[PDB]
């Protein structure tokens, strides 16, 4: 294994002519960043490139684009070799032909939208018969190099000149598509993502191998989550990327033919499939086909689901076959099929969070120029509840706006197409606000998780409580040697109690955001909202979901909502559950179980036994010194004059809540707004408005409430026994 | 068709 072979791996540099290394194997090469290396692949093609270095890249692998990949003739995992090049010199004259299918709607100069800023100020090394790509004018076109002065390769210097006078060539046989899907075509699931590469490059990318070592490979895998959510789109992108043979089962139109059509076509489909090996068999809306066997009612789809089911059994061929499986509905499925042998492996692809979503947007805005105003990360943040496919058509919304309002010239040239134009079309942000007040939003009513943004600078005082979490939470993921040594088992659980509007939510948020751990939020009225029946599958669910993502702290927040509700046999029969799932949650798992409750006085004392819930963490009403602590918090963002005295505040406000002193923030802040609009000015919140708002300031914790509390912090754990 | 007919580069 001489230092030139390395492995092909994943792209950062979205560049096409550029490929990285590691600093200690370009050093051990005896490369450098300028200089431009010869890739030799497999099927006797070579690549040229310009070398770069990168940290994160492992010192075995080369991270490559998937332009580069295609023009080698390889994919993710292979072996290549690289030596260097400083035979290129610059070209004379270069000729570039488009694809038909990639061309066939645009007419006019080619060269001066595309070709020319991607050569200009580039010098770019290319080699003959090389398939680059394009972006631009809302279409992505790829060229191959039919021929350069200096065969086969050159760079392209301002002196080269280019010639691209033709009839798109046809695609040959051999040549993959770079319209097709690809795993840079999928954001905001990387981690997903990783685990069905792993399970699924072995037997696949190493059919042989597998077969010799006698281990079993995965058949059956199972990918869930709300529609439009890209699950299609991983099956179609793993297939491609390793050069498995794709075969999709579209489940609807299984179940829109008759009977012994279905049948059949199931057959056919396996048949097909292991006729291909290696290949993935995709089904898609799974449900379609095999959903719970009591709504299956009817002869001719009970016969299909068994079909199903031998044809997955029959798969003990184990000829190098993966099927992999869709549905919104994981709980629809005939769980026949997700016993040992068939669909054994499951993979939640669970709605994207504000970096997940963001991701996304960009990858649909490739193609289109995007105005400076535009600010992708604030509609990521301000598209809340959307899936994927919601984000993929809002951009093609906003764009479709953008195109609407320049069509007035357009219309007069409709005859024909005005590419040069299709490039002066740029796409303002007011495009996508636009967009996003039409948009519908699909996943609002899916519960969230994702990593909290709450940091500990955003909760005043309670610094010891803070502490005394990382103890509990962050200590057992990061130092579990430790734990083993002094042979304790670290508890599973924890209760907030005390005082309304005190951080009791703010804290859970906070330590699953220090931990950079998932964070899952289940308020009381929510499971006092499941359908009665409905609430055992429902309860179990969130318990599967927080193993997911592991390491994750669950969050069983407004509790006391539920104790009002027990003294209703519904609120008992999930409390009841929760106490059992709480059990069978092993602590090893890395899941944080946290509740919260105003009212210590009606708690069921069984949450508060050993094993569960019985870390008791007491949260007071902020001291004078928190109190100044919280104002600032909320004041950070406000725009405040130097007039204002916090301390002073704090100390007037003696016994007022978190919660009471951001509502005395709201009250000035609505007072300095209304002056602002009344008489023109640039707000500033002044002394004038504190004072005013603080007249009307009302607490909302009384004394004898104090007592209580005071009093509970003492005597809570004491509640299992006979009652006070 | 063949090669070359036309011009580019420009700069
Ligand atoms: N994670 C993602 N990353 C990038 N694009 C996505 C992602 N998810 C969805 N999309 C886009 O939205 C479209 C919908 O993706 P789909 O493959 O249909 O997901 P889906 O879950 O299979 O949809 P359903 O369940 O059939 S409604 C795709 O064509 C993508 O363009
Ligand atoms: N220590 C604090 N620091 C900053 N803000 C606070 C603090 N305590 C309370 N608040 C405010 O009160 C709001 C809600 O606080 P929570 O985290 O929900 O505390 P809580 O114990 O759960 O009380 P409730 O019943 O939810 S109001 C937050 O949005 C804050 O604006
Ligand atoms: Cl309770
Ligand atoms: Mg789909
Ligand atoms: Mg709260």
């Amino acid at each position: 294994n001489r230092p030139n072979r390395l492995i092909v791996d994943e792209a950062i540099n979205e560049d096409n002519s550029v490929v990285s290394l590691s600093q200690p194997k370009m050093d051990e090469l005896q490369l450098f960043r300028g200089d431009t290396v010869l890739l030799k692949g497999k099927k006797r093609r070579e690549a040229v490139c310009i070398v770069l270095s990168d940290d994160t890249c492992s010192d075995e692998k080369i991270r490559m684009n998937r332009v580069v990949r295609n023009n080698l003739r390889v994919r993710l995992g292979d072996v290549i070799s690289i030596q260097p090049c400083p035979d290129v010199k610059y070209g004379k004259r270069i000729h570039v032909l488009p694809i038909d299918d990639t061309v066939e709607g645009i007419t006019g100069n080619l060269f001066e939208v595309y070709l020319k800023p991607y050569f200009l100020e580039a010098y770019r090394p290319i080699r003959k018969g090389d398939i680059f790509l394009v972006r631009g004018g809302m279409r992505a076109v790829e060229f191959k190099v039919v021929e350069t002065d200096p065969s086969p390769y050159c760079i392209v210097a301002p002196d080269t000149v280019i010639h691209c006078e033709g009839e798109p060539i046809k695609r040959e046989d051999e040549e993959e598509s770079l319209n097709e899907v690809g795993y840079d075509d999928i954001g905001g699931c990387r981690k997903q993502l990783a685990q069905i590469k792993e399970m699924v490059e072995l037997p696949l990318r190493h059919p042989a191998l597998f077969k010799a070592i006698g281990v079993k490979p995965p058949r059956g895998i199972l990918l869930y989550g709300p529609p439009g959510t890209g699950k299609t789109l991983i099956a179609r992108a793993v297939a491609n990327e390793t050069g498995a043979f794709f075969f999709l089962i579209n489940g609807p139109e299984i179940m829109s033919k008759l009977a012994g059509e279905s049948e059949s076509n199931l057959r056919k489909a396996f048949e097909e499939a292991e006729k291909n090996a290696p290949a993935i068999i995709f089904i898609d809306e799974l449900d379609a086909i095999a959903p719970k066997r009591e709504k299956t009612h009817g002869e001719v789809e009970r016969r299909i689901v068994s079909q199903l089911l031998t044809l997955m059994d029959g798969l003990k061929q184990r000829a190098h076959v993966i099927v992999m499986a869709a549905t919104n509905r994981p709980n629809s499925i005939d769980p026949a099929l997700r016993r040992f042998g068939r669909f054994d492996r499951e993979v939640d692809i669970g709605i994207p969070d504000a970096t997940g979503r963001l991701e996304i947007l960009q990858i649909h805005t490739k193609n289109m120029k995007l105005a400076d105003d535009v600010d992708l990360e604030q509609v990521a943040n301000e598209t809340h509840g959307h899936v994927g496919a919601d984000l993929a058509a809002l951009c093609s919304e906003a764009a479709l706006q953008a195109i609407r309002k320049k069509m007035d010239l357009i219309d007069l040239e409709d005859e024909t197409i005005d590419a040069e134009v299709m490039n002066s079309l740029a796409v303002t942000m007011d495009d996508f606000r636009w967009a996003l007040s039409q948009s519908n939003p699909s996943a609002l009513r899916e519960t969230v998780v994702e990593v909290p943004q709450v940091t500990w600078e955003d909760i005043g005082g309670l610094e010891d409580v803070k502490r005394e979490l990382q103890e509990l939470v962050q200590y057992p993921v990061e130092h579990p040697d430790k734990f083993l040594k002094f042979g304790m088992t670290p508890s599973k659980g924890v209760l907030f109690y005390g005082p309304p509007g005190c951080g009791k939510t703010l804290l859970a948020k906070a330590i699953a955001n220090e931990c950079q751990a998932n964070f899952i939020s289940i308020k009381g009225p929510e499971l006092l909202t499941m359908w009665f029946g409905e609430s055992e599958a429902n309860v179990r669910e969130i318990f599967d979901k927080a193993r997911q993502a592991a390491p994750c702290v669950l969050f069983f927040d407004e509790l006391d909502s539920i104790a009002k509700a027990r003294g209703g046999g519904a609120a008992d029969r999930v409390i009841n559950q929760i106490l059992t799932e709480m059990d069978g949650m092993s602590t090893k798992k890395n899941v944080f179980i946290i509740g919260a409750t105003n009212r210590p006085d009606i708690i069921d004392p069984a949450i508060l036994r050993p094993g569960r819930l019985d870390q008791l963490i007491y949260i007071p009403l902020p001291d004078e010194k928190s109190r100044v602590a919280i104002l600032k918090a909320n004041l950070r963002k406000s725009p405040v004059a130097k007039d204002v005295d916090l301390e002073f505040l704090a100390k007037m406000t003696n016994g007022f809540s978190g919660a009471d002193l951001t509502e005395i923030c709201q009250r000035a802040c609505k007072l300095a707004i209304r002056e602002s609009i009344e008489s023109e000015i640039r707000p500033e919140i002044r002394r004038d408005h504190f004072e005013e708002a603080m007249r009307f300031a009302r607490r909302s914790v009384s004394d004898n409430d104090i007592r209580k509390y005071e009093m509970f912090a003492q005597t809570l754990q004491q509640s299992r026994g006979f009652g006070s | 068709f063949r090669a070359f007919s036309g011009s580019g580069n420009r700069l």
